[PDB]
This record gives structure tokens, sequence and C-alpha cells, in this order.
């Protein structure tokens, strides 16, 4: 039994959350945004992603400089990253490190210069990041997926943005994304591994108070997404590896089917030739892979958002000449969720996640990222009683009706990158959907 | 000169990104009463004259050949008849 998760609000309406553990001398203390690329229109778009690149350029106290030294001198590192719904910063530091830390962020948030000729700067070099995601294949195809399934909506934007609007983004833009979207009501100040929780809270008190609060408090992790069916091709007979994605419209974080998704889920697996046990995995898409040399790997994924979600499955694979077979198999044991699926899958699903959900958790960054993600999006952190609870509750009628309403005959988004002449068109995907025979 | 799936004989192929919807997510009928109209005009007028030329003019050598073949067998086309055996 892990130690409880303290939470605590300031007057503005900032939580803070924390979870100790006595054992590690290292801490990681951060702020969870609800807030991303999505709270952006298509103008500015980008923005979200260009303040990431200027909160670290220098602020009204500390010149670029003097904040590279300063954190140098802390003996830790800083951190940041933003996807479409959530914007995190964070510091991992020395214990005793931490009040130092905090003044950092607190520091880059509010008062960073965003300064004209750092803004000119750095507009070049995201223009080059434009030209060099290129090569990591997993988000090119991802990228991809969420423009196809959630075609011109803002769930389909990119993070980085045309390169139309990296050149026309000024710090107006920037300051007015920040103001309208970084208020205390959608901010998580989380510590987790050697932090006291009333020690954090006085931090709080003295950098994070005069935060700005939105008009209209809406709770954390509040939100209409139309799912689109359709493919995006990149052929490329150049590169050696097809890597394909397939996925339906899956569930938000809080939708009363998020455990069945992440059973069925489960079910399916994950797989990867070069791991020396995934030959010998009982999921039977993992046996029929294997056995036949369909793929390289494979790996099953329930992304969920606040209001939608994808369920699917990334694929990657050499045999060229045997893309149809692996698709064909691939939805077949799809379709299995909806026609065959017994207590011996779901129960054997239900065992492996139980554990799963709980491994995840190792050092003080995951442990924070865990507390700010659900802090975020459901607005607590759900003890693992809750968790274990919710997961014993789903049986396998639960995972039938599910799939038979989400999977079963329905409309897919396909993304194909690299050598797919065997990826057969549309229509032949989409009719593994159902099975004749049921 | 055809090969397969996989190995289908192409040159490679590189920088084409191919775009499409679902068959459930598309109207199959849309803008066909444009298509209907303007389309066919378009497509019929550019193809008129390779038809009508060659059937006009099989159509009146037919005419011609037929017409004097009848008038050849009445009384009238007695003589004309009698010198085209």
């Amino acid at each position: 039994v892990s130690p409880k998760t303290r939470t605590s609000n300031l007057k503005n309406g900032l939580t803070i959350a924390s979870e100790s553990n006595p054992l590690v001398q290292t801490a990681t203390v951060g702020v969870w945004i609800d807030a991303g690329s999505r709270n952006e229109n298509a103008y500015n778009n980008g923005t979200a992603h260009f303040f990431e690149h200027l909160a670290f350029k220098g602020t009204d106290k500390r010149s670029q400089h003097q904040l590279e030294l300063d954190i140098e001198n802390m003996g830790g590192h800083l951190n940041a990253y933003t996807s479409r719904e959530s914007t995190v910063y964070y510091a991992k530091s020395f214990k005793d490190d931490v009040p130092k830390s905090v003044e950092i962020l607190a520091d880059i948030l509010q008062h960073s210069k965003l300064a004209e000729s750092a803004i000119d700067r750095e507009r070049e070099v995201i223009t080059r990041e434009l030209e060099e995601v290129n090569k990591q294949y997993e988000e090119v195809v991802f990228d991809h997926l969420h423009a196809t399934a959630f075609m011109n909506q803002p769930l389909g934007r990119t993070i980085l943005g045309p390169r139309e609007n990296i050149q026309t983004i000024t710090n107006t833009e920037l300051r007015k994304f920040i103001t309208e979207n970084y208020t205390a009501d959608r901010m998580v100040l989380v510590g987790a591994g050697a932090v006291d929780h009333d020690a954090l809270v006085e931090l709080a008190e003295k950098y994070f108070s005069h935060l700005p609060s939105s008009q209209s408090p809406v709770p954390l992790g509040t939100p209409i997404p139309n799912f689109v069916g359709s493919e995006v091709r990149l052929r490329d007979d150049t590169m050696p590896v097809a890597h394909i994605a397939i996925a339906v419209e899956g569930v938000s974080w809080t939708s009363e089917d998020y455990y069945t998704a992440l059973v069925a889920q489960a079910i399916i697996g994950n797989y990867d030739r070069a791991v020396g046990t995934s030959r010998h995995q009982g999921s039977r898409l993992s046996n029929i892979v294997s056995e036949n040399n369909l793929a390289n790997s494979f790996q099953s994924f329930s992304t969920s958002y606040s209001d939608t979600g994808l369920w699917g499955i990334y694929l990657t694979s050499e045999n060229t000449t045997q893309i149809d077979d692996l698709v064909h198999f691939t939805l077949k044991e799809w379709n299995r969720l909806s026609t065959s699926v017994s207590n011996l899958q779901v129960e054997r699903a239900k065992s492996q996640l139980k554990a799963g959900l709980l491994l995840s958790l190792d050092g003080t960054t995951y442990v924070a990222e865990d507390i700010g993600r659900q802090l975020t999006t459901l607005g607590r952190r759900v003890t693992p009683a809750e968790v274990e609870a919710k997961l014993e509750a789903v049986t396998e009628h639960d995972v039938r009706a599910w799939a038979q309403k989400t999977l079963y005959d329905k409309d897919i988004a396909l993304v194909g990158l690299g050598p797919i002449e065997g990826l057969y068109d549309y229509n032949r995907i989409r009719n593994d959907m159902s099975m004749m025979r049921w | 000169y055809m090969g397969w799936w996989g190995h289908m004989g192409s040159p490679p192929q590189k920088g084409i990104a191919g775009y499409t919807i679902s068959p459930f997510a598309a109207r199959p009928f849309a803008g066909v009463v444009h298509a209907a109209i303007f389309n066919t005009f378009r497509r019929t007028k550019n193809q008129a004259l390779f038809v009508i030329l060659p059937v006009s003019f099989f159509y009146y050598v037919w005419t011609q050949a037929s017409e004097k073949n009848e008038w050849l067998y009445t009384k009238a086309g007695r003589h004309e008849l009698a010198k085209a055996l």
C-alpha cells in the first residue's frame, strides 16, 4: 500500500497535490496545466508549443544565461512538454533543492520576457523542427491519424502548427494565450518523492498566489468531436519498414467504458520480435503474428481525451507481401472481442492489468505524472483500491457489449506509411470489421 | 509485366500522400445532378463528331443505294434496270 496522495487548494483555486516517498532522496515538482494545443484556433495553432520554447529563454529577472546557470547550480534538470490537452513543466532535483525549483518554475510561467528578439530566433528553430519529425515514424503516423480521424476539428491539428503560423506568431498572441489558459483553476502543483506536502503548500502561497483566476471556473478535466472514417496513405517504397495504425473512436477519461476499453486493449496486447518473451505471450494475435513472421511489432493503444478517444493498434512490418495477412488477422482478432471472448480472456487480461496499472509507477517522475494526469483529467487521484474495484467490475458481457457498439462493423481511421503497396483499399480493410459467419 | 500485391512492378513511389473517406461517411450521390447534366454534356459534346460524321456518311450512302434500288424495280426504272443488268 502506497502512501496517501495529499491535496490542498489555495484561494485563487490552484490545486497542490503531493505523494511523499521517504525511501528516495530526489523529488519531482511541477505544474500540470489543463490546456494544450486544442485551446488554439486555426490562426494561432502552434502557440502553445512556441511558448514552451520561450519559457526557457529568459524572464524579467534572470536572462537566458542566468536561467541556465541557476538550474545548473541546482543540480537537477527542468523538463516540459505540450500535448493536445495538457501542458507540463516540471523540475527534478535533490530533496533540499525543492524551494529553488518551485521558484524557478513560478518565474518562467508568470514572468517570462517573450522578447521580440527571442521570438525571431526560435521562429527558425521551430521551422527546422517541421522537417525533422519526418524521421520519427511513429509520431508521423499518429499525427496523421489524429488529423484524419478528427478531420478539420481542433483535436485534428498538429501541436507544432503550420509553417505559416510559425512565421506570424507575435509576443501578443503568445501573451494572450498564456493569460487566457494558464489560470490557477486549470493548474495543479504536483510534488512526488522527497517532498513534504505542507512545505509545498507554503511554496505555492509564496510563488503562485498572484495567479489569475478564470472568470468561469469549470472543474478540472472539463471538455463535439465527430470521428471521420478515413485513410491517409504515405507510400514510400524506399523505406524498408511499413508503419500502419488503425483506430476507431474510443473512450474519454470519464467514460463509463474506460476500464472496459482497457481490458479489451489488453486482450490484444503488444508484441515485439526483439523481446525474448514475446513469442510465448498468451494473446492470439501475438501467436499468429509471431508464428507467421507477419510483423516486427504491434502495440495496442487506448488514447483518451476529455470528450473522445482513439482505440486501435499500431503495427510495424518488413513483410511487405503479407501486409494483407497482418491486417486481416489483426481485424479478425478484434471481431472476436464481439463474438467469442469469454471469461477466459477477460479474467486473464484483468489479472495482467491489476498489476500493470501499479507497476508503471516506478520513479518520482512517473508518480508525479500520474498524479498530474489524474488531477487534470478526473479532478482527483483515484486510489488503487478504487481502481481494483472498477477493473473487477468488468465482465465478459461488458467487453462483448462494448466491442459490439464500438468496434463491430464500424468505420476506422487508417494511416499507412512506407512500402504499403500490399495494404488493400479502405473497403477491403473496413470489411474485416465484421464477420459474415456471425 | 505485372507482379502481385507488394511487388506490382511500379517504379518506386515517394512523395504522394493519398486521402479518402469511408463509404459510410460520404454521400454516394453527391453532385449527381451537376454530373448528369453538365459533365455528360461536356463529355458528349467532345466526342460528338467522331460518331456523327461516320454514321451520317454511311447512312447517306445506304439511303441513296436503297432508293435507287427501289426505283430501278418500278415501271419507270425499267430501262435503267435493263442497262444495269
